[PDB]
């Protein structure tokens, strides 16, 4: 992508406050609950004149950094991408579980997703990446191996390295694994974005393994879902104890969210703190509280530990 | 088996550049 001038940034700002008027509509009635791009596009105009501002007059150095100018390109294609669906998608935006209506949260999801990458890297408006020190050691020793001390790299490169160190079966896997670990959805990926993905399927010596098993092959994953969605999924089984489910939080990156019913029953939900995923869906399903994934009565069986 | 990698699966189909 071309080099960052503030004309583009405040091109990308007009874009930005569009999407925000056609969000605006009463017609749409917006749900607070995130992704709430109200609330999102704002924020991410603040925290880009925070940058601008720390990195006014030294415009040069940060029009030059490569992960800006990736960010404020896909910035572009989402904001044109989400006025294109307000355009094509007329009297549909005003349904319920419509087409349009769907690609609005799910974009709304990615735009959370790059606020968070941008605030990440560009922690308090200063510039963040080339010093990395991602969470797992095994992971930031493969990504310094790998890329050096790069903060972005194309998918392609990553899916290179990672199948030399972490070997993929299929281009279905290789894809899959793309739709879990490509959070921004612009075909590249960050230092961040690897940081959550490691810190979610971890250990790193079987991370693919993990993978496999934690979100392509057991039921109980339901990759990012709202409080209120993971409530309304379990409430078909308010009346067996021990179903659970588990999910990613948008505002909570990094970290797995175990929803699960009581003997009551109440529908309550669990964080592990740095701990395997496998580990508290073992521990749990040995004390009675994980028992079924999904309201299915098969729970598999992960002590590959 | 698959369970919500089928979401994220149909929704990068159904809005990203593809393949
Ligand atoms: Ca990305």
């Amino acid at each position: 992508p071309g080099t960052v001038d503030k004309k583009m940034v405040e091109k990308c700002w007009k874009l930005m406050d569009k999407v925000v008027r056609l969000c605006q509509n009463p017609k749409l009635a917006l749900k607070n609950s995130p992704p709430y791009i109200l609330d999102l596009l704002p924020d991410t105009y603040q925290h880009l004149r925070t940058i601008l501002s720390r990195y006014e007059g030294k415009m040069e150095t940060l029009g030059e950094n490569e992960y800006f100018r990736v960010f404020m390109e896909n910035l572009m294609k989402k904001t044109k991408q989400t006025i294109s669906l307000f355009k094509e998608g007329k009297e549909r935006m005003y349904e319920e579980n419509s087409q349009p209506r769907r690609n609005l949260t799910k974009l709304s999801l990615i735009f959370s997703h790059m606020l968070a990458e941008l605030k990440g890297i560009f922690p308090s408006g200063l510039f963040q990446g080339d010093t990395f020190r991602i969470t797992k050691a095994d992971a930031a020793e493969f990504w310094r191996k790998a890329f050096g001390e790069k903060t972005i790299v194309p998918w392609k490169s990553f899916r290179q390295a990672l199948h030399e160190v972490h070997p993929i079966s299929s281009g279905l896997e290789a894809m899959a694994l793309k739709s879990t670990i490509d959070l921004t959805c612009n075909d590249y990926i960050s230092v961040f974005e690897f940081d959550i993905f490691t810190r979610l399927f971890q250990p790193w010596s079987s991370l693919l393994r993990n993978w496999n098993s934690l979100a392509v092959t057991h039921p109980g994953y339901m990759a990012f879902l709202t409080y209120d969605e993971v409530k309304a999924r379990l409430q078909k089984f308010i009346h067996k104890p021990g179903s659970y489910i588990f999910r990613l939080s948008c505002t909570r990156l990094g970290q797995w969210a175990i929803g699960y019913v009581t003997a009551d029953g109440n529908i309550l939900q669990t964080i592990p703190h740095n701990k395997p995923l496998f580990q508290a869906l073992i521990d749990g399903f040995r004390e009675g509280f994980y028992l079924f994934p999904d309201g299915r009565n098969q729970n598999p069986d992960l002590t590959g530990l | 088996l698959s369970e919500g990698l089928r979401e994220s699966l149909s929704s990068y189909i159904s809005l990203a550049e593809d393949p």
